[PDB]
């Protein structure tokens, strides 16, 4: 059989946004 | 006078536990001198130099995975972090006089160890030594090779080097962590959590010393005392009967030619262990999950289930929002082979319908179908085992690179089918060539 | 069966008859190796036996010597003794294996042309017994048990049973009870509470919001302090193998950032291989559903476990954009969200979200979507 | 020899007659332990046999309940949950104890209860065997030895002896080779070239003027677990052990710094007891040859390893100066250099010299003059 | 049933080995009931017992002198430099369900 | 472990001219060296155990 939960699909994404850092670790 | 004190000596024992009527019995024993009947003497043999070899690797091994920093005399490992497995492991070959020599012989007892097994599985199976009532001795037998299979394949781990580190973590891991339901409980319980954890080599080399072969030595003792007392079987012959042994006395020609055979395997054993270089694991350094070795590289004796696993196709299941990987079918075909090949006598005495006494040992070609079958087993066996080196093999044709798995996923049923044909047509022709 | 009257004239030729006859051998043909004395044919074979033996001795004498006068350390390859060092080993197994394999030989030589040839046929008692020890075993074994008169007093034998079964199911039960540990007990904190091993891996975040950088290793991987990677820090087609590091973490400098170094590259899903794609290769260049935007521009993040077994997978052809796995020969197309295309592999490779931070040093965006490494009975 | 048709109709109890005649051995007494039948005892003993198998089955079910529901994870001092933890271990023993030995009283209840009471006499027939096997197993053995044709064959004999003899020498000292170490190879730095390790330890400069700390054991891991130490820091009557440190071996907040101080803690030669005697008892004290400033003061620093066996002797009283090792009660007299006055030992302990550098913090006057520890063949 | 079966495996373990005489020659062995003839016994039982604990004791037990910084459960020694070996004779005791019991009922047998 | 240094070690020290090579050749150095407890727990799970069994 096939993995469901990996399917290709055709959406173009987007550029990923400049992290930050949450402070107090 | 020697004479005169063998015979003090002789007149205090049996004086004391009258043992003449038990050894008189014990000398005049008599056994087969038949060529295949070695077989059987050499894995025997194999075992004892593997006890000999191994108690003295065991004064200089430390079995720990905990992490030091290298310090001997190797040079291009200096500084490396590395396990106290690893680090003891390189200061047996460098550090220790006759350590390296010691090393390569006990790796090439067990391979011979291994190897003389499956020959003599062969002869065993070929002329039919498994009927009755020799049934229970092949159970015992087959047991024995199951455990030597896992023996040799945990102590090849001993060290903890970039090769077999690998190999610990593509078998012992991700195939049992793969089982349906209790696969990662398994994994668990035999690692002591996850991967690689901090008790694999300790565990390991605690099953590996002493609880494994106090197992083989006790299926070992029982294996021998049942031939002893079984009067082994002999081929048909002059004079030879099924009511009969014929061949020579234990004393003073069966003593003398089994004990001198041993010299030979020793020093068989001794000159490839010092000749011939086995497992260099001074090359790759310690293990690292992050770094890797090109193979698994196992031995002969644990090399088909590598083979199988390339072979085989990438079938999963995915039931009810859960996943059975590719390494189910591996082990469950493992189990499928030992537990076959476990329980074939009383499979054969199903078929063929016999269940008389038997003692005189049946000709191969008087029987095509079963060495038909045995010849398709070899062959099998010997792919299998040949799948692994695919690496190797792509770099000879430069037709294509995926297709040396098509030549396995489509030679597994192709050969084996020709090499059943071709036994099963010669054995009918030798028993026409001379009728 | 004879007195000893008898016996004290027998002849040591016609005692052993008499002693294979009892036992059931029978010594059908027996010979001397030489039927003449002292011909030059057998006196050169016992020089040639003697030599076979002799040798061994030599060699056995040789193993000694080599063993305590040679130089066996350990010597660097290309140096003034190596070539001396590397005959010690092969030297101790030419002495040793030598020195025994022919006294072996000549011991073999010895049973074969000196002892007498014999053949003796032994008749095998096989099958049942000669039904009195039959008997009289069946009669013991039945008489302790009807003697014993167990059978027909039900509450001792039930209790016996219940009883010896009861301890047998709670001693085994505590023999084994040490060795078995729950896979899913939350042990490792994580950003939401505890969760179990399998489902976390050194990127799995301690915090919302934590701050893990893709940093490369000097030298070996956690002996030697972790550097930040710049994104342009790789040219287009080629590939370097991250490692989850903090900021907390340290450079190894000290004895506690030393051992969390050395825990991160001790993690069997921490790995993580950094491909670049030129751009012009984008146009073949296919997401998968839920990790369009994990990419960040030409930059492709992808474990370097392999799904198939777990073997770390560091072969990567950059012509074809294929990753190898060593082990089992799996290619994964980095093109189509590294999918497996042919080998035992099943499931792509899981892809790490990545991003640039403040700094500019490559950071992970978050988790993965997925676990990481071999699939096992209840994933997904 | 009873035939196959005068076997078929005995019963039992003749067939088990004649196997113990077969055996040698007659059963002169055999009767049932209840001959009288419907009896109220013979019920009452079935029940008590049954009572002991009964209890043994349910402190086995016990034994499987306790060991998977009573809490057993370890709990630290003071919490609620340290009582009950304290009786798991006990708790294991009790139900797993008593349900095999509650079997055990019931299987030997029934023996001495419903078990036919027996008494069985077996001739031994034991001593010299007959002289018909005692004739034929030493014809097969001088058979074997004169027919197979070694003793007329000298050469083959003494090459075979020889051969077997070198063999196992050669295989013998290969086999114990690796183990033999020199114990004299000058292996540790030292001032004036390598020297052996029994000759060196700790204080041992490495190199000339070398300064030496006594430095103390602040009892915390890492983090300074030795720390500098000044006279004033311990009152008169005072006793504290005091290792060997030095500058280079740092405070071990880094790896190499925690090694480095890893064989300080570990050296078996290296702990040194720092003693002030009492202003008043300072007339009583008597100088050793060539260590007579070896003091600083009211100061004395003597070795803390016994010279009998190597136990640290660390029980120092302050009042009768008498050192005190607590493995075989050896007793030194403090005022009188670690002589010995009690006990196996026969040689004082060896003195080191201290005193101060600039900064005011104890040091090193030098090296011990004698061999610190148990003595050895080769010691003065 | 069960008797049948009893008389079916008796005539197949004979059939093949014939283990008739001996087994009758060592089922008629007579030994003295003296009281002080058991304590050999004891020995061997014992014996039995240390094997048996011993096995068990191996699957948890790392004989390493490498000094290692504990961080099990027993917080009177967090921290202290110990050996593996007593890392893990610490874990057999207090990490491991039962693992006490067996290391003192081995250390009595 | 003072068990072990005083008996293990000082006693097979102090024997007369071989007396340090054996305490050198067993504890593979110095006390308390690196090869002790392996050593003896190989001698005690598998040898001397193995022998008592042979011997029992
Ligand atoms: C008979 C055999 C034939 C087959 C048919 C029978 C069996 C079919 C029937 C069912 C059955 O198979 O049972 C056997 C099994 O039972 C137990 O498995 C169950 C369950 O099945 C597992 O799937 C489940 O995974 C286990 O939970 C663990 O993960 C949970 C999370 O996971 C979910 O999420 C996963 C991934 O995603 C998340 O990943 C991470 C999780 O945090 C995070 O990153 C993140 O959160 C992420 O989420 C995202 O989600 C969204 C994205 O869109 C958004 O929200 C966010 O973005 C977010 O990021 C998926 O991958 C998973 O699939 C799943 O969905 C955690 O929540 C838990 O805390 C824990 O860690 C769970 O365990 P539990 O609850 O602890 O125990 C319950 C109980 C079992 O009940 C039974 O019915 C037992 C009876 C029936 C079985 C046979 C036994 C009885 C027969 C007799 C004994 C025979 C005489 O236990 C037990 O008694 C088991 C005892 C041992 C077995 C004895 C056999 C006998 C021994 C001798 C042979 C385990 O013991 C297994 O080892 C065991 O095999
Ligand atoms: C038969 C038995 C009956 C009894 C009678 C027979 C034996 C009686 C006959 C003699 C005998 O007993 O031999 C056997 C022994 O032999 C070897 O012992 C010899 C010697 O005896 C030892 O005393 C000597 O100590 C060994 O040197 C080591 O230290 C030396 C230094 O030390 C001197 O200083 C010590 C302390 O002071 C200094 O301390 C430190 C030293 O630096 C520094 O802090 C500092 O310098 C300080 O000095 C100060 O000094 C002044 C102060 O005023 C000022 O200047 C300054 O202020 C400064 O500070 C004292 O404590 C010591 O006493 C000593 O005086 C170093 O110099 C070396 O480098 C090394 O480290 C030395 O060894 P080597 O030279 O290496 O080898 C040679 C050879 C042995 O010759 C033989 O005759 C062998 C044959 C006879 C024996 C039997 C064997 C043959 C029979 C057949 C085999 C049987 C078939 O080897 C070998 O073949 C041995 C092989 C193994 C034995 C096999 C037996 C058979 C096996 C099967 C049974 C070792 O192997 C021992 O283990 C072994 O037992
Ligand atoms: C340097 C270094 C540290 C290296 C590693 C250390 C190491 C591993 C060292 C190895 C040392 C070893 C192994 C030394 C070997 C030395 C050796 C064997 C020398 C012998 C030389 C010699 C003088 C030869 C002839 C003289 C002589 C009579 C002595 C030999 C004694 C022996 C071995 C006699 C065995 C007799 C006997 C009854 C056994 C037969 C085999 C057994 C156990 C039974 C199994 C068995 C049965 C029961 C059958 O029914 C049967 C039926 C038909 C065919 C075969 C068999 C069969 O093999
Ligand atoms: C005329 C008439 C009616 C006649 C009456 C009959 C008569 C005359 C008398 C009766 C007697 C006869 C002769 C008749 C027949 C009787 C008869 C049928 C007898 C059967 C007896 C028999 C079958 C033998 C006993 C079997 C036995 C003792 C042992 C069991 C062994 C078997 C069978 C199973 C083998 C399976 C096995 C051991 C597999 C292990 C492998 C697996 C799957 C483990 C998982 C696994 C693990 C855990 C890893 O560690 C691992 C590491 C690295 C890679 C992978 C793996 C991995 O997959
Ligand atoms: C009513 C419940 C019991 C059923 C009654 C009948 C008993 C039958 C057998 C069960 C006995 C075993 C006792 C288990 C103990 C328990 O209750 O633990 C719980 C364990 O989970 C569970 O409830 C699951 C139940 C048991 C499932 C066993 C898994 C299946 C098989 C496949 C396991 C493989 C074993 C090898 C044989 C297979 C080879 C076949 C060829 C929680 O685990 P946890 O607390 O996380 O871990 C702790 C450590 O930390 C701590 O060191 C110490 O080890 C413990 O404290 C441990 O528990
Ligand atoms: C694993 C370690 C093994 C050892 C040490 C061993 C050793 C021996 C020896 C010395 C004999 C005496 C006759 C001979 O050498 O041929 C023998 C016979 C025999 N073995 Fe093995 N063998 C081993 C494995 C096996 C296996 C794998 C099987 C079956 C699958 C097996 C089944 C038998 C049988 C049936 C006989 C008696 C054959 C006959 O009487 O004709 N053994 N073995
Ligand atoms: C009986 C069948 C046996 C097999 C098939 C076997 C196989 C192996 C193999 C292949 C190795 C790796 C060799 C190397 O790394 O160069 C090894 C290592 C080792 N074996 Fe065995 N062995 C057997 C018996 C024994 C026994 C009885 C002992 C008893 C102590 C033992 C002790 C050891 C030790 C200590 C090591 C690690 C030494 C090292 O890695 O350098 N082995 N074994
Ligand atoms: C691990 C050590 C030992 C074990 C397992 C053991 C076990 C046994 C057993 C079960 C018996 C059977 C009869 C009886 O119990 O009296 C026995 C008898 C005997 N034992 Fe021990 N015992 C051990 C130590 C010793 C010692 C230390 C000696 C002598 C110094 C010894 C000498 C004997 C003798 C001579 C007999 C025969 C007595 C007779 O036949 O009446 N055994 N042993
Ligand atoms: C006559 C036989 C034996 C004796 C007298 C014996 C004695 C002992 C003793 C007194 C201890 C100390 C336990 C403690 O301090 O808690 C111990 C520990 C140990 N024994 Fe044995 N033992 C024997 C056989 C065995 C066997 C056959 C094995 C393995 C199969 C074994 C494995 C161990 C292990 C691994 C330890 C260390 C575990 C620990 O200390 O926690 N022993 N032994
Ligand atoms: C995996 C299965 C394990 C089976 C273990 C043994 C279970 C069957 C017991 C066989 C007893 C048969 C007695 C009998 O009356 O049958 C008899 C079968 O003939 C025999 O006596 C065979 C003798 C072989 C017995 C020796 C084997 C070892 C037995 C040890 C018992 C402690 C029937 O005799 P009958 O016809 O009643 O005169
Ligand atoms: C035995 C052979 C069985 C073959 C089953 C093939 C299943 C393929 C599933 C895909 O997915
Ligand atoms: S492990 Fe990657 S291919 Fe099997
Ligand atoms: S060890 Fe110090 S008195 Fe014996």
């Amino acid at each position: 059989c096939s993995p469901p939960g990996e399917t290709a699909s055709s959406e173009p994404g987007t550029t990923p946004a400049i992290w930050t850092g949450s402070p107090s670790p | 006078d020697f004479a005169k004190l063998a015979a003090a000596q002789g007149d205090a024992i049996d004086s004391r536990y009258h043992p003449s009527a038990a050894v008189r019995r014990q000398l005049n024993k008599v056994f087969p001198t038949h060529w295949s009947f070695l077989l059987g003497e050499i894995a025997l043999y194999s075992f004892i130099i593997l006890l000999l070899t191994g108690v003295w690797l065991t004064l200089f091994f430390d079995p720990s995975m905990a992490h030091v920093t290298y310090d001997g005399v190797y040079q291009p490992l200096r500084g490396v972090q590395m396990s106290r497995a690893y680090e003891t492991a390189l200061d047996i070959s460098f550090e220790v006089r006759g350590g390296l020599f010691v090393r390569q012989v006990h790796h090439w007892a067990a391979l011979m160890f291994a190897a003389s097994i499956m020959v003599h599985l062969a002869r065993i199976f070929f002329t039919g030594a498994f009927r009755r009532p020799r049934e229970a001795n092949w159970v015992i037998g087959s047991l024995l090779l199951i455990l030597a299979m896992f023996e040799g394949f945990f102590g090849y781990s001993l060290p903890d080097d970039l090769l077999s580190g690998t190999g610990i973590r593509a078998a012992l891991s991700g195939i049992t962590m793969g089982i349906p339901v209790i696969g990662t409980w398994m994994h668990w319980a035999l690692f002591g959590g996850d991967f690689p954890g901090e008790i694999l080599i300790p565990r390991l080399y605690a099953l590996h010393i002493l609880l494994i072969p106090g197992i083989i030595l006790a299926l070992i003792g029982a294996h021998l005392a049942l031939v002893w007392f079984q009067k082994h079987t002999q081929f048909p012959g002059p004079g030879r009967t099924e009511t009969n042994v014929v061949g020579v006395r234990v004393m003073p020609v069966f003593a003398v030619k089994s004990g001198a055979f041993f010299a030979m395997i020793t020093g068989v054993l001794g000159l490839m262990g010092g000749l011939l270089t086995i497992n260099p694991i001074w090359n790759l350094g310690p293990y690292k999950p992050s770094q890797v070795s090109a193979g698994s590289q196992p031995d002969f004796y644990m090399m088909w289930t590598d083979g199988l696993i390339r072979l085989w196709p990438a079938w999963e299941f995915y039931p009810f929002g859960h996943t059975i990987p590719q390494g189910v079918w591996v082990a469950v075909g493992m189990g499928l082979v030992f537990a076959l090949l476990i329980a074939y006598p009383f499979i054969e005495k199903k078929v063929t319908g016999d269940d008389a006494h038997h003692n005189l040992l049946q000709r191969p070609r008087d029987v095509p179908v079963r060495t038909a079958i045995g010849s398709m087993a070899i062959a099998l066996y010997l792919l299998l085992t040949f799948a692994c080196m695919n690496d190797i093999i792509a770099l000879k044709f430069h037709i294509s690179l995926n297709a040396t798995t098509w030549i396995g996923r489509i030679g597994m049923v192709v050969l084996p089918a020709i090499v059943y044909f071709v036994a099963y047509r010669w054995a009918i022709s030798l028993q026409r060539s001379d009728r | 069966q004879p007195t000893d009257a008898e016996l004290a004239e027998m002849s040591r030729e016609e005692l052993v008859k008499l002693g294979g006859k009892i036992d059931g051998v029978e010594t059908i043909f027996k010979e001397p190796r030489w039927p003449v004395p002292g011909t030059k044919a057998e006196k050169r074979t016992e020089r040639l036996v003697a030599y076979w033996l002799m040798l061994g001795g030599l060699s056995g004498l040789a193993l000694l010597l080599v063993f305590l006068f040679w130089p066996w350390e350990y010597q660097p390859f290309g140096s003034e003794g190596e070539f001396l060092y590397s005959l010690a080993t092969p030297l101790y197994g030419l002495t040793f294996g030598l020195s025994i394999l022919s006294i072996g030989i000549g011991a073999v030589l010895f049973q074969k042309k000196f002892i007498p040839e014999e053949i003796s046929v032994q008749d095998r008692h096989d099958g049942r017994s000669p039904e009195v020890h039959r008997k009289t075993v069946a009669a013991n074994l039945t008489d302790a048990l009807e003697g014993s008169t167990l059978k027909r007093r039900k509450v001792i034998g039930l209790s016996l049973g219940i009883g010896l079964g009861a301890f047998g199911a709670g001693t085994l039960v505590a023999f084994i009870g040490g060795l078995i540990k729950n896979p899913w007990k939350p042990v490792v904190p994580t950003a939401e509470g505890k969760k179990a091993v399998l489902w976390t891996s050194g990127w799995t975040p301690r915090f919302k919001g934590e701050t893990i950088y893709l940093a490369r290793a000097t030298g070996r991987p956690g002996e030697s302090p972790f550097v930040k990677m710049r994104p342009e820090d790789i040219d287009a087609g080629g590939m370097e193998t991250v490692f989850p590091w903090r900021e907390s973490d340290g450079d190894g400098t000290t004895v506690e950032s030393e051992h969390k170094l050395t825990e991160i590259a001790m993690g069997v899903r921490n790995p993580v291989m950094l491909i670049r794609i030129k751009p012009a290769d984008m146009h073949r260049v296919i997401k998968r559903k839920g990790q369009e935007s994990f990419n960040f521009g030409e930059l492709f993040a992808y474990t370097k476990v392999c799904s198939h077994l777990g073997c770390p997978s560091s072969l990567y052809e950059q012509q074809t954009y294929r990753i190898l796995c060593p082990c089992h020969q799996s290619q994964f197309d980095a093109l189509e969200f590294a999918k497996p295309i042919f080998g035992p592999a099943a499931r792509a490779l899981a892809q790490l979200p990545i991003t640039i931070d403040e700094d500019g040093y490559l950071v992970a965006n978050g988790d993965f979507v997925e676990p990481v490494g071999p699939a096992f009975w209840e994933r997904k």
